[PDB]
Protein backbone atom coordinates (compact mmCIF):
# COMPACT_ATOMS: atom_id res chain seq x y z
CA UNK A 1 0.00 0.00 0.00
CA UNK A 2 2.86 2.42 0.71
CA UNK A 3 4.36 1.77 -2.73
CA UNK A 4 1.01 2.48 -4.37
CA UNK A 5 0.62 5.73 -2.44
CA UNK A 6 4.12 6.90 -3.41
CA UNK A 7 3.37 6.20 -7.08
CA UNK A 8 0.02 8.00 -6.91
CA UNK A 9 1.79 10.93 -5.26
CA UNK A 10 4.31 11.15 -8.08
CA UNK A 11 1.36 11.20 -10.45
CA UNK A 12 -0.21 14.06 -8.52
CA UNK A 13 3.05 15.97 -8.80
CA UNK A 14 3.78 15.64 -12.52
CA UNK A 15 0.82 14.31 -14.56
CA UNK A 16 -1.06 16.49 -17.04
CA UNK A 17 -4.85 16.89 -17.01
CA UNK A 18 -5.52 15.98 -20.63
CA UNK A 19 -9.15 17.08 -20.70
CA UNK A 20 -7.94 20.63 -19.99
CA UNK A 21 -5.15 20.39 -22.56
CA UNK A 22 -7.71 19.54 -25.26
CA UNK A 23 -9.39 22.92 -24.79
CA UNK A 24 -6.04 24.71 -24.74
CA UNK A 25 -5.02 22.93 -27.95
CA UNK A 26 -8.11 23.94 -29.91
CA UNK A 27 -7.98 27.57 -28.83
CA UNK A 28 -4.25 27.76 -29.60
CA UNK A 29 -4.76 26.38 -33.11
CA UNK A 30 -7.37 29.06 -33.76
CA UNK A 31 -5.01 31.70 -32.35
CA UNK A 32 -2.22 30.54 -34.65
CA UNK A 33 -4.44 30.88 -37.71
CA UNK A 34 -5.53 34.36 -36.66
CA UNK A 35 -1.91 35.33 -36.09
CA UNK A 36 -0.97 34.28 -39.60
CA UNK A 37 -3.88 36.36 -40.90
CA UNK A 38 -2.82 39.39 -38.84
CA UNK A 39 0.74 39.13 -40.11
CA UNK A 40 -0.64 38.96 -43.64
CA UNK A 41 -2.55 42.20 -43.01
CA UNK A 42 0.56 43.89 -41.61
CA UNK A 43 2.65 42.79 -44.62
CA UNK A 44 0.42 44.70 -47.04
CA UNK A 45 0.86 48.19 -45.58
CA UNK A 46 3.52 49.21 -48.12
CA UNK A 47 1.26 48.45 -51.08
CA UNK A 48 -1.08 51.27 -50.09
CA UNK A 49 1.60 53.85 -50.92
CA UNK A 50 1.96 52.65 -54.53
CA UNK A 51 -1.37 54.26 -55.39
CA UNK A 52 0.00 57.76 -54.77
CA UNK A 53 2.73 57.42 -57.39
CA UNK B 1 -4.02 13.76 -11.90
CA UNK B 2 -7.74 13.99 -12.52
CA UNK B 3 -7.62 12.99 -16.20
CA UNK B 4 -4.23 11.28 -16.31
CA UNK B 5 -2.93 8.72 -18.79
CA UNK B 6 0.18 7.81 -16.78
CA UNK B 7 -1.32 6.92 -13.40
CA UNK B 8 -4.56 5.12 -12.58
CA UNK B 9 -5.01 5.49 -8.83
CA UNK B 10 -8.48 3.95 -9.00
CA UNK B 11 -7.04 0.84 -10.62
CA UNK B 12 -4.45 0.60 -7.84
CA UNK B 13 -7.16 0.69 -5.18
CA UNK B 14 -9.25 -1.84 -7.10
CA UNK B 15 -6.22 -4.14 -7.28
CA UNK B 16 -5.74 -3.89 -3.52
CA UNK B 17 -9.38 -4.82 -2.88
CA UNK B 18 -9.18 -7.79 -5.26
CA UNK B 19 -6.05 -8.99 -3.45
CA UNK B 20 -7.92 -8.83 -0.14
CA UNK B 21 -10.69 -11.01 -1.54
CA UNK B 22 -8.16 -13.51 -2.92
CA UNK B 23 -6.44 -13.84 0.46
CA UNK B 24 -9.76 -14.53 2.18
CA UNK B 25 -10.53 -17.18 -0.43
CA UNK B 26 -7.17 -18.86 0.19
CA UNK B 27 -7.91 -19.01 3.92
CA UNK B 28 -11.30 -20.62 3.36
CA UNK B 29 -9.76 -23.17 0.99
CA UNK B 30 -7.25 -24.19 3.65
CA UNK B 31 -10.05 -24.65 6.17
CA UNK B 32 -12.09 -26.81 3.79
CA UNK B 33 -9.05 -28.90 2.91
CA UNK B 34 -7.69 -29.61 6.38
CA UNK B 35 -10.96 -29.42 8.26
CA UNK B 36 -9.24 -27.09 10.72
CA UNK B 37 -9.67 -23.44 11.58
CA UNK B 38 -6.29 -23.58 13.35
CA UNK B 39 -4.18 -25.88 11.22
CA UNK B 40 -0.72 -24.48 11.87
CA UNK B 41 1.23 -22.19 14.16
CA UNK B 42 0.60 -19.37 11.66
CA UNK B 43 -3.16 -19.37 12.36
CA UNK B 44 -2.97 -18.87 16.16
CA UNK B 45 0.24 -19.86 17.88
CA UNK B 46 -0.97 -20.15 21.46
CA UNK B 47 -4.04 -22.27 20.75
CA UNK B 48 -2.07 -24.34 18.25
CA UNK B 49 0.59 -25.09 20.88
CA UNK B 50 -2.01 -25.96 23.51
CA UNK B 51 -3.74 -28.35 21.13
CA UNK B 52 -0.42 -29.97 20.21
CA UNK B 53 0.49 -30.68 23.82
CA UNK B 54 -2.99 -31.99 24.58
CA UNK C 1 -3.12 36.15 -12.96
CA UNK C 2 -0.25 35.59 -10.53
CA UNK C 3 -2.77 34.84 -7.79
CA UNK C 4 -4.48 32.26 -9.98
CA UNK C 5 -1.15 30.64 -10.87
CA UNK C 6 -0.17 30.29 -7.23
CA UNK C 7 -3.18 28.03 -6.52
CA UNK C 8 -1.24 25.17 -8.13
CA UNK C 9 1.00 25.09 -5.05
CA UNK C 10 -2.07 25.09 -2.78
CA UNK C 11 -3.46 22.08 -4.64
CA UNK C 12 -0.11 20.30 -4.37
CA UNK C 13 -0.10 20.84 -0.61
CA UNK C 14 -3.65 19.54 -0.12
CA UNK C 15 -2.87 16.41 -2.14
CA UNK C 16 0.26 15.86 -0.04
CA UNK C 17 -1.89 16.00 3.08
CA UNK C 18 -4.31 13.46 1.68
CA UNK C 19 -1.38 11.11 0.95
CA UNK C 20 -0.02 11.46 4.49
CA UNK C 21 -3.41 10.61 5.97
CA UNK C 22 -3.72 7.63 3.59
CA UNK C 23 -0.50 6.15 4.94
CA UNK C 24 -1.70 6.70 8.51
CA UNK C 25 -5.01 4.93 7.80
CA UNK C 26 -3.16 1.99 6.26
CA UNK C 27 -1.11 1.69 9.46
CA UNK C 28 -4.27 2.05 11.54
CA UNK C 29 -5.89 -0.99 9.93
CA UNK C 30 -2.93 -3.07 11.12
CA UNK C 31 -3.04 -1.57 14.59
CA UNK C 32 -6.77 -2.11 15.15
CA UNK C 33 -6.47 -5.73 14.01
CA UNK C 34 -3.56 -6.28 16.39
CA UNK C 35 -5.51 -4.74 19.27
CA UNK C 36 -8.49 -7.00 18.64
CA UNK C 37 -6.22 -10.03 18.74
CA UNK C 38 -4.62 -8.82 21.98
CA UNK C 39 -8.04 -8.42 23.57
CA UNK C 40 -8.79 -12.02 22.65
CA UNK C 41 -5.50 -13.09 24.26
CA UNK C 42 -6.19 -11.28 27.55
CA UNK C 43 -9.77 -12.55 27.60
CA UNK C 44 -8.59 -16.14 27.21
CA UNK C 45 -5.86 -15.67 29.83
CA UNK C 46 -8.27 -14.38 32.46
CA UNK C 47 -9.90 -17.84 32.71
CA UNK C 48 -8.66 -19.69 35.81
CA UNK C 49 -9.20 -23.19 34.39
CA UNK C 50 -6.11 -22.83 32.20
CA UNK C 51 -2.92 -24.60 33.19
CA UNK C 52 0.37 -22.71 33.47
CA UNK C 53 1.66 -23.64 30.02
CA UNK C 54 -1.45 -22.34 28.23
CA UNK C 55 -1.33 -19.11 30.22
Amino acid sequence: KLQDSLDAGVGNLVDADLAKESAKLQSLQTKQQLGVQALSIANSSSSAILSLF
Amino acid sequence: ALNSINTNSGALIALQNLNSTNAELTQVQQRINTGKKIGSAKDNGAIWATAKNQ
Amino acid sequence: SATANSMNAVKDSLQRGQSTIDVALAAGDTITDLLGKMKEKALAASDTSLNTASF
